[PDB]
Protein backbone atom coordinates (compact mmCIF):
# COMPACT_ATOMS: atom_id res chain seq x y z
CA UNK A 1 0.00 0.00 0.00
CA UNK A 2 1.33 3.90 0.06
CA UNK A 3 0.81 6.62 2.08
CA UNK A 4 0.40 10.25 1.32
CA UNK A 5 2.31 12.77 3.52
CA UNK A 6 0.02 16.04 4.49
CA UNK B 1 4.41 33.07 -0.01
CA UNK B 2 3.98 29.40 -1.66
CA UNK B 3 0.68 28.62 -0.84
CA UNK B 4 -2.18 27.98 -3.40
CA UNK B 5 0.44 28.51 -6.75
CA UNK B 6 -1.01 27.97 -10.06
CA UNK B 7 0.98 25.13 -11.37
CA UNK B 8 1.83 27.70 -14.56
CA UNK B 9 3.53 29.61 -11.73
CA UNK B 10 5.30 26.16 -10.50
CA UNK B 11 6.44 25.70 -14.01
CA UNK B 12 7.49 29.44 -14.35
CA UNK B 13 9.33 29.20 -11.20
CA UNK B 14 11.33 25.85 -11.50
CA UNK B 15 12.41 27.00 -15.10
CA UNK B 16 14.75 29.85 -13.92
CA UNK B 17 18.16 29.69 -13.29
CA UNK B 18 17.44 31.10 -9.76
CA UNK B 19 17.67 28.30 -7.41
CA UNK B 20 15.85 30.02 -4.81
CA UNK B 21 13.32 30.49 -7.32
CA UNK B 22 13.21 26.98 -8.04
CA UNK B 23 12.75 26.13 -3.79
CA UNK B 24 9.87 28.50 -3.36
CA UNK B 25 8.17 26.88 -6.23
CA UNK B 26 9.10 23.17 -5.34
CA UNK B 27 8.08 24.40 -1.73
CA UNK B 28 4.69 25.95 -3.41
CA UNK B 29 4.35 22.41 -5.57
CA UNK B 30 5.24 20.54 -2.11
CA UNK B 31 2.22 22.00 -0.57
CA UNK B 32 -0.13 21.57 -3.35
CA UNK B 33 0.23 17.95 -3.39
CA UNK B 34 -0.15 17.96 0.42
CA UNK B 35 -3.99 18.68 0.02
CA UNK B 36 -6.15 16.69 1.23
CA UNK B 37 -8.72 16.78 -1.47
CA UNK B 38 -7.99 16.43 -5.32
CA UNK B 39 -4.09 16.77 -5.44
CA UNK B 40 -3.42 17.97 -8.91
CA UNK B 41 -0.63 14.79 -9.44
CA UNK B 42 -1.24 14.40 -13.35
CA UNK B 43 -1.57 17.96 -14.07
CA UNK B 44 2.18 18.32 -12.05
CA UNK B 45 3.01 14.90 -14.01
CA UNK B 46 1.87 16.70 -17.40
CA UNK B 47 4.23 19.52 -17.07
CA UNK B 48 6.99 17.47 -16.84
CA UNK B 49 8.40 18.40 -13.29
CA UNK B 50 9.28 14.88 -12.41
CA UNK B 51 12.76 15.41 -13.96
CA UNK B 52 13.27 18.79 -12.54
CA UNK B 53 12.36 17.24 -8.75
CA UNK B 54 14.64 14.33 -9.35
CA UNK B 55 17.85 16.51 -10.93
CA UNK B 56 16.86 18.80 -7.29
CA UNK B 57 17.40 15.55 -5.06
CA UNK B 58 21.00 15.36 -5.87
CA UNK B 59 21.75 19.28 -4.60
CA UNK B 60 23.73 18.22 -1.52
CA UNK B 61 24.74 22.38 -1.31
CA UNK B 62 20.85 22.92 -0.67
CA UNK B 63 19.15 20.55 1.41
CA UNK B 64 15.88 22.60 1.20
CA UNK B 65 15.30 22.14 -2.16
CA UNK B 66 16.11 17.98 -1.70
CA UNK B 67 13.71 18.01 0.94
CA UNK B 68 11.20 20.11 -1.07
CA UNK B 69 11.49 17.71 -4.06
CA UNK B 70 11.88 14.45 -2.21
CA UNK B 71 7.90 14.99 -0.45
CA UNK B 72 6.45 16.14 -3.66
CA UNK B 73 8.06 12.62 -5.41
CA UNK B 74 6.67 11.29 -2.21
CA UNK B 75 3.44 12.39 -2.99
CA UNK B 76 3.00 11.70 -6.57
CA UNK B 77 4.44 8.36 -6.21
CA UNK B 78 1.77 7.62 -3.26
CA UNK B 79 -0.95 7.58 -6.32
CA UNK B 80 -1.74 5.47 -9.06
CA UNK B 81 0.07 2.93 -10.31
CA UNK B 82 0.75 5.21 -13.53
CA UNK B 83 2.04 8.20 -11.51
CA UNK B 84 4.60 6.08 -9.46
CA UNK B 85 5.56 4.82 -12.83
CA UNK B 86 6.09 8.48 -14.04
CA UNK B 87 8.04 8.94 -10.63
CA UNK B 88 10.67 5.93 -11.33
CA UNK B 89 10.56 6.98 -14.97
CA UNK B 90 12.44 9.73 -13.55
CA UNK B 91 15.34 8.05 -12.13
CA UNK B 92 14.20 8.80 -8.53
CA UNK B 93 15.03 5.61 -7.09
CA UNK B 94 18.93 6.06 -7.53
CA UNK B 95 18.31 9.34 -6.10
CA UNK B 96 16.42 7.82 -3.17
CA UNK B 97 18.77 5.40 -2.30
CA UNK B 98 21.71 8.10 -1.98
CA UNK B 99 19.50 10.19 0.13
CA UNK B 100 18.75 7.87 2.89
CA UNK B 101 22.52 8.76 3.62
CA UNK B 102 21.99 12.30 4.04
CA UNK B 103 23.17 13.81 7.30
CA UNK B 104 20.07 15.62 7.72
CA UNK B 105 17.37 13.17 9.36
CA UNK B 106 13.93 14.46 7.97
CA UNK B 107 15.48 14.28 4.12
CA UNK B 108 16.50 10.79 4.82
CA UNK B 109 13.12 10.00 6.49
CA UNK B 110 11.63 11.25 2.92
CA UNK B 111 13.43 9.28 1.05
CA UNK B 112 12.68 6.33 3.10
CA UNK B 113 8.82 6.80 2.16
CA UNK B 114 9.53 7.59 -1.11
CA UNK B 115 10.87 4.60 -1.52
CA UNK B 116 8.21 2.30 0.48
CA UNK B 117 5.67 3.70 -1.99
CA UNK B 118 7.51 2.76 -4.96
CA UNK B 119 8.27 -0.71 -3.67
CA UNK B 120 4.28 -0.91 -2.39
CA UNK B 121 3.15 -0.06 -6.16
CA UNK B 122 4.20 -3.81 -6.66
CA UNK B 123 6.32 -6.76 -7.04
CA UNK B 124 8.29 -5.38 -9.92
CA UNK B 125 8.95 -2.21 -8.30
CA UNK B 126 9.65 -3.82 -5.12
CA UNK B 127 12.65 -5.58 -6.74
CA UNK B 128 14.08 -3.04 -8.79
CA UNK B 129 14.07 -1.42 -5.79
CA UNK B 130 16.06 -3.91 -4.32
CA UNK B 131 18.56 -4.37 -7.35
CA UNK B 132 19.05 -0.73 -6.80
CA UNK B 133 20.65 -1.48 -3.61
CA UNK B 134 18.58 -0.19 -0.99
CA UNK B 135 17.86 -2.62 1.46
CA UNK B 136 21.94 -2.16 3.18
CA UNK B 137 21.54 1.51 3.67
CA UNK B 138 17.61 0.91 4.94
CA UNK B 139 19.14 -1.66 7.59
CA UNK B 140 22.19 0.21 8.18
CA UNK B 141 19.68 3.05 9.79
CA UNK B 142 18.60 0.87 12.00
CA UNK B 143 21.93 -0.31 13.15
CA UNK B 144 21.77 1.25 16.70
CA UNK B 145 21.92 -0.22 20.13
CA UNK B 146 18.77 0.40 21.05
CA UNK B 147 15.86 1.17 19.11
CA UNK B 148 14.27 3.60 21.22
CA UNK B 149 16.96 6.18 20.61
CA UNK B 150 15.38 6.62 17.12
CA UNK B 151 12.64 9.49 16.42
CA UNK B 152 9.59 7.33 16.46
CA UNK B 153 8.03 8.69 13.30
CA UNK B 154 11.45 7.37 11.58
CA UNK B 155 11.17 4.22 13.19
CA UNK B 156 7.95 4.08 12.15
CA UNK B 157 8.50 5.08 8.41
CA UNK B 158 11.64 3.26 8.21
CA UNK B 159 9.25 -0.54 9.98
CA UNK B 160 6.59 0.40 7.14
CA UNK B 161 8.78 0.54 4.30
CA UNK B 162 10.55 -2.27 5.20
CA UNK B 163 7.73 -3.96 5.55
CA UNK B 164 6.67 -3.50 2.01
CA UNK B 165 9.91 -4.84 1.07
CA UNK B 166 8.29 -7.87 2.42
CA UNK B 167 4.88 -7.76 0.47
CA UNK B 168 3.54 -9.14 -2.27
CA UNK B 169 3.85 -12.45 -4.47
CA UNK B 170 4.31 -13.61 -7.77
CA UNK B 171 6.84 -13.42 -7.27
CA UNK B 172 7.54 -13.47 -3.36
CA UNK B 173 10.55 -11.16 -2.63
CA UNK B 174 14.18 -12.59 -3.54
CA UNK B 175 15.54 -15.29 -0.79
CA UNK B 176 18.33 -13.43 -0.15
CA UNK B 177 16.70 -10.18 0.51
CA UNK B 178 14.12 -11.28 2.70
CA UNK B 179 16.96 -13.25 5.00
CA UNK B 180 19.08 -10.29 5.22
CA UNK B 181 16.03 -8.32 6.27
CA UNK B 182 14.69 -10.72 8.87
CA UNK B 183 17.04 -10.36 11.71
CA UNK B 184 16.07 -6.38 12.28
CA UNK B 185 12.69 -7.63 11.57
CA UNK B 186 12.76 -9.75 14.29
CA UNK B 187 14.05 -7.14 16.67
CA UNK B 188 11.79 -4.50 15.65
CA UNK B 189 8.90 -7.43 16.57
CA UNK B 190 10.26 -6.98 20.09
CA UNK B 191 9.85 -3.06 19.42
CA UNK B 192 7.65 -1.13 21.73
CA UNK B 193 5.83 1.06 19.65
CA UNK B 194 2.41 -0.42 18.67
CA UNK B 195 2.77 1.37 14.94
CA UNK B 196 6.21 -0.52 14.71
CA UNK B 197 4.57 -3.69 15.97
CA UNK B 198 1.47 -3.48 13.82
CA UNK B 199 3.75 -3.11 10.77
CA UNK B 200 6.68 -6.08 11.98
CA UNK B 201 3.55 -8.23 12.16
CA UNK B 202 2.17 -7.34 8.48
CA UNK B 203 5.97 -8.21 7.04
CA UNK B 204 6.06 -11.42 8.99
CA UNK B 205 2.17 -12.28 7.99
CA UNK B 206 3.76 -11.55 4.30
CA UNK B 207 6.48 -13.81 4.24
CA UNK B 208 4.62 -16.28 6.32
CA UNK B 209 2.17 -16.41 2.95
CA UNK B 210 3.79 -18.69 0.64
CA UNK B 211 5.19 -22.46 0.79
CA UNK B 212 6.36 -24.02 3.75
CA UNK B 213 9.81 -22.52 3.00
CA UNK B 214 9.39 -19.51 3.59
CA UNK B 215 7.28 -20.54 6.92
CA UNK B 216 10.37 -21.90 7.45
CA UNK B 217 12.60 -19.26 6.90
CA UNK B 218 10.32 -17.42 9.78
CA UNK B 219 10.04 -19.83 12.30
CA UNK B 220 13.61 -20.57 12.40
CA UNK B 221 14.20 -17.12 13.70
CA UNK B 222 12.29 -18.30 16.70
CA UNK B 223 9.39 -15.33 16.13
CA UNK B 224 6.47 -18.04 16.68
CA UNK B 225 6.43 -17.05 20.88
CA UNK B 226 6.81 -12.93 20.23
CA UNK B 227 3.91 -14.01 17.61
CA UNK B 228 1.86 -15.42 20.03
CA UNK B 229 2.71 -12.93 22.91
CA UNK B 230 1.09 -10.04 20.17
CA UNK B 231 -1.94 -12.42 19.14
CA UNK B 232 -2.46 -11.49 23.23
CA UNK B 233 -2.65 -7.60 22.84
CA UNK B 234 -5.35 -5.20 23.44
CA UNK B 235 -4.94 -3.55 20.34
CA UNK B 236 -6.93 -4.78 17.41
CA UNK B 237 -3.91 -3.22 14.52
CA UNK B 238 -1.73 -5.94 16.90
CA UNK B 239 -3.84 -8.69 17.14
CA UNK B 240 -5.20 -8.74 13.19
CA UNK B 241 -1.34 -8.87 11.55
CA UNK B 242 -0.44 -11.69 14.44
CA UNK B 243 -2.96 -13.17 13.76
CA UNK B 244 -2.60 -13.48 9.77
CA UNK B 245 0.94 -14.59 10.20
CA UNK B 246 -0.05 -17.39 12.83
CA UNK B 247 -2.39 -18.80 10.53
CA UNK B 248 0.10 -19.15 7.55
CA UNK B 249 2.46 -20.29 9.57
CA UNK B 250 -0.09 -23.32 10.22
CA UNK B 251 -1.51 -23.58 6.52
CA UNK B 252 2.76 -25.56 6.58
CA UNK B 253 4.12 -28.86 7.87
CA UNK B 254 2.71 -30.73 10.94
CA UNK B 255 5.91 -29.32 12.91
CA UNK B 256 5.29 -26.12 11.85
CA UNK B 257 1.96 -26.11 13.66
CA UNK B 258 3.32 -27.80 16.25
CA UNK B 259 5.52 -25.13 17.02
CA UNK B 260 2.32 -23.08 17.00
CA UNK B 261 0.73 -24.97 19.02
CA UNK B 262 3.87 -25.29 21.83
CA UNK B 263 4.35 -21.33 22.03
CA UNK B 264 0.73 -20.85 23.96
CA UNK B 265 -1.63 -19.81 20.91
CA UNK B 266 -4.17 -22.19 21.77
CA UNK B 267 -5.15 -20.60 24.82
CA UNK B 268 -5.89 -17.25 23.29
CA UNK B 269 -8.33 -18.78 21.06
CA UNK B 270 -11.08 -18.52 23.26
CA UNK B 271 -11.25 -14.77 22.98
CA UNK B 272 -10.50 -14.70 19.19
CA UNK B 273 -13.53 -17.01 18.39
CA UNK B 274 -15.57 -15.12 20.22
CA UNK B 275 -14.17 -11.50 19.24
CA UNK B 276 -16.79 -8.95 18.63
CA UNK B 277 -14.64 -8.06 15.28
CA UNK B 278 -16.07 -10.14 12.86
CA UNK B 279 -12.64 -10.28 10.50
CA UNK B 280 -10.75 -11.71 13.73
CA UNK B 281 -13.49 -13.73 14.34
CA UNK B 282 -13.05 -15.43 10.71
CA UNK B 283 -9.34 -15.58 10.93
CA UNK B 284 -9.26 -17.35 13.60
CA UNK B 285 -11.48 -19.89 12.95
CA UNK B 286 -9.76 -20.34 9.58
CA UNK B 287 -6.56 -20.99 11.82
CA UNK B 288 -8.78 -24.00 13.72
CA UNK B 289 -9.42 -25.42 10.91
CA UNK B 290 -6.36 -25.60 9.59
CA UNK B 291 -5.28 -26.78 12.74
CA UNK B 292 -8.09 -29.86 13.21
CA UNK B 293 -6.16 -30.81 9.90
CA UNK B 294 -3.07 -32.08 11.51
CA UNK B 295 -2.36 -35.18 13.67
CA UNK B 296 -4.14 -36.77 16.20
CA UNK B 297 -2.08 -35.24 18.79
CA UNK B 298 -2.68 -32.21 17.85
CA UNK B 299 -6.51 -32.04 17.37
CA UNK B 300 -6.35 -34.00 21.26
CA UNK B 301 -4.51 -30.48 22.32
CA UNK B 302 -6.76 -28.36 20.38
CA UNK B 303 -9.52 -30.71 22.70
CA UNK B 304 -7.76 -30.21 25.93
CA UNK B 305 -7.68 -26.55 25.72
CA UNK B 306 -11.58 -26.75 25.24
CA UNK B 307 -12.01 -24.91 22.33
CA UNK B 308 -14.63 -27.78 20.59
CA UNK B 309 -17.27 -25.63 22.24
CA UNK B 310 -15.81 -22.69 20.90
CA UNK B 311 -15.99 -24.19 17.41
CA UNK B 312 -20.06 -25.47 18.28
CA UNK B 313 -20.51 -21.35 19.40
CA UNK B 314 -19.09 -20.41 16.11
CA UNK B 315 -20.87 -22.88 14.25
CA UNK B 316 -24.79 -21.97 15.91
CA UNK B 317 -24.11 -18.06 15.44
CA UNK B 318 -21.90 -16.12 13.74
CA UNK B 319 -21.03 -14.33 10.15
CA UNK B 320 -21.89 -17.30 7.51
CA UNK B 321 -18.08 -16.57 5.89
CA UNK B 322 -16.83 -17.23 9.94
CA UNK B 323 -19.48 -20.35 10.08
CA UNK B 324 -18.30 -22.24 6.39
CA UNK B 325 -14.36 -21.48 8.11
CA UNK B 326 -16.28 -23.38 11.31
CA UNK B 327 -17.62 -26.43 9.05
CA UNK B 328 -14.31 -26.56 7.45
CA UNK B 329 -12.68 -27.35 10.55
CA UNK B 330 -15.64 -29.71 11.72
CA UNK B 331 -15.04 -31.61 8.83
CA UNK B 332 -10.68 -31.49 9.06
CA UNK B 333 -11.96 -32.69 12.90
CA UNK B 334 -13.23 -35.70 11.61
CA UNK B 335 -11.09 -36.70 8.76
CA UNK B 336 -8.19 -36.35 11.02
CA UNK B 337 -9.69 -37.54 14.42
CA UNK B 338 -9.83 -40.68 16.27
CA UNK B 339 -13.77 -42.13 17.21
CA UNK B 340 -12.87 -40.68 20.74
CA UNK B 341 -12.45 -37.36 18.92
CA UNK B 342 -15.14 -37.39 16.68
CA UNK B 343 -17.72 -38.89 19.64
CA UNK B 344 -16.86 -36.06 22.07
CA UNK B 345 -17.16 -33.66 18.93
CA UNK B 346 -20.72 -35.14 18.99
CA UNK B 347 -21.34 -34.90 22.72
CA UNK B 348 -20.51 -31.22 22.51
CA UNK B 349 -24.00 -30.65 20.08
CA UNK B 350 -22.04 -30.24 16.71
CA UNK B 351 -24.95 -31.98 15.34
CA UNK B 352 -27.71 -29.71 15.30
CA UNK B 353 -25.83 -26.20 14.34
CA UNK B 354 -24.17 -28.47 11.53
CA UNK B 355 -27.94 -29.82 10.50
CA UNK B 356 -29.11 -26.04 10.25
CA UNK B 357 -26.30 -24.93 8.56
CA UNK B 358 -27.51 -27.27 5.61
CA UNK B 359 -30.05 -24.42 4.67
CA UNK B 360 -27.51 -22.29 3.54
CA UNK B 361 -27.37 -21.76 -0.12
CA UNK B 362 -23.29 -21.98 -0.73
CA UNK B 363 -23.03 -25.29 -2.49
CA UNK B 364 -19.41 -25.62 -1.15
CA UNK B 365 -20.59 -25.83 2.92
CA UNK B 366 -23.23 -28.14 2.09
CA UNK B 367 -20.58 -30.35 0.64
CA UNK B 368 -18.20 -29.79 3.50
CA UNK B 369 -21.41 -30.80 6.14
CA UNK B 370 -21.82 -33.49 4.00
CA UNK B 371 -18.75 -34.80 4.43
CA UNK B 372 -18.03 -34.14 8.04
CA UNK B 373 -21.18 -36.29 8.44
CA UNK B 374 -20.46 -39.05 6.51
CA UNK B 375 -17.15 -39.49 8.24
CA UNK B 376 -19.16 -39.42 12.06
CA UNK B 377 -20.93 -41.95 10.63
CA UNK B 378 -18.29 -43.85 9.74
CA UNK B 379 -17.32 -43.69 13.45
CA UNK B 380 -20.66 -44.69 14.80
CA UNK B 381 -20.62 -47.48 12.89
CA UNK B 382 -16.99 -48.59 14.21
CA UNK B 383 -18.66 -47.90 17.42
CA UNK B 384 -22.24 -49.57 16.20
CA UNK B 385 -23.89 -46.45 17.38
CA UNK B 386 -25.02 -45.85 14.20
CA UNK B 387 -28.87 -45.67 15.14
CA UNK B 388 -28.37 -43.40 18.09
CA UNK B 389 -26.77 -40.56 15.53
CA UNK B 390 -29.54 -41.46 13.18
CA UNK B 391 -32.05 -40.71 15.67
CA UNK B 392 -30.22 -37.40 16.41
CA UNK B 393 -29.86 -36.66 13.24
CA UNK B 394 -33.71 -37.24 12.49
CA UNK B 395 -34.82 -34.95 15.87
CA UNK B 396 -33.13 -31.91 15.03
CA UNK B 397 -34.79 -31.80 11.69
CA UNK B 398 -31.76 -33.03 9.69
CA UNK B 399 -32.91 -35.75 7.71
CA UNK B 400 -35.31 -33.64 6.63
CA UNK B 401 -32.70 -31.51 5.23
CA UNK B 402 -30.40 -34.26 3.47
CA UNK B 403 -33.87 -36.10 1.54
CA UNK B 404 -34.49 -32.04 0.16
CA UNK B 405 -30.89 -32.29 -0.93
CA UNK B 406 -31.21 -35.30 -2.66
CA UNK B 407 -32.80 -33.32 -4.94
CA UNK B 408 -29.93 -30.81 -5.81
CA UNK B 409 -28.44 -29.00 -8.85
CA UNK B 410 -24.97 -30.20 -7.99
CA UNK B 411 -23.85 -34.24 -8.56
CA UNK B 412 -21.56 -33.99 -5.67
CA UNK B 413 -24.53 -32.99 -3.23
CA UNK B 414 -27.19 -35.40 -4.91
CA UNK B 415 -24.81 -38.21 -4.38
CA UNK B 416 -23.92 -37.58 -0.86
CA UNK B 417 -26.95 -36.85 0.58
CA UNK B 418 -28.44 -40.27 -1.35
CA UNK B 419 -25.39 -42.42 -0.05
CA UNK B 420 -26.00 -40.82 3.39
CA UNK B 421 -30.17 -41.67 3.02
CA UNK B 422 -29.71 -45.26 1.77
CA UNK B 423 -27.00 -46.60 4.06
CA UNK B 424 -27.60 -45.08 7.34
CA UNK B 425 -31.79 -43.77 6.75
CA UNK C 1 -3.71 -32.14 2.32
CA UNK C 2 -6.22 -31.09 4.32
CA UNK C 3 -5.05 -27.78 5.06
CA UNK C 4 -6.08 -25.00 2.82
CA UNK C 5 -3.78 -21.71 2.14
CA UNK C 6 -5.41 -18.00 1.58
Amino acid sequence: RKRRRH
Amino acid sequence: GTVNWSVEDIVKGINSNNLESQLQATQAARKLLSREKQPPIDNIIRAGLIPKFVSFLGKTDCSPIQFESAWALTNIASGTSEQTKAVVDGGAIPAFISLLASPHAHISEQAVWALGNIAGDGSAFRDLVIKHGAIDPLLALLAVPDLSTLACGYLRNLTWTLSNLCRNKNPAPPLDAVEQILPTLVRLLHHNDPEVLADSCWAISYLTDGPNERIEMVVKKGVVPQLVKLLGATELPIVTPALRAIGNIVTGTDEQTQKVIDAGALAVFPSLLTNPKTNIQKEATWTMSNITAGRQDQIQQVVNHGLVPFLVGVLSKADFKTQKEAAWAITNYTSGGTVEQIVYLVHCGIIEPLMNLLSAKDTKIIQVILDAISNIFQAAEKLGETEKLSIMIEECGGLDKIEALQRHENESVYKASLNLIEKYF
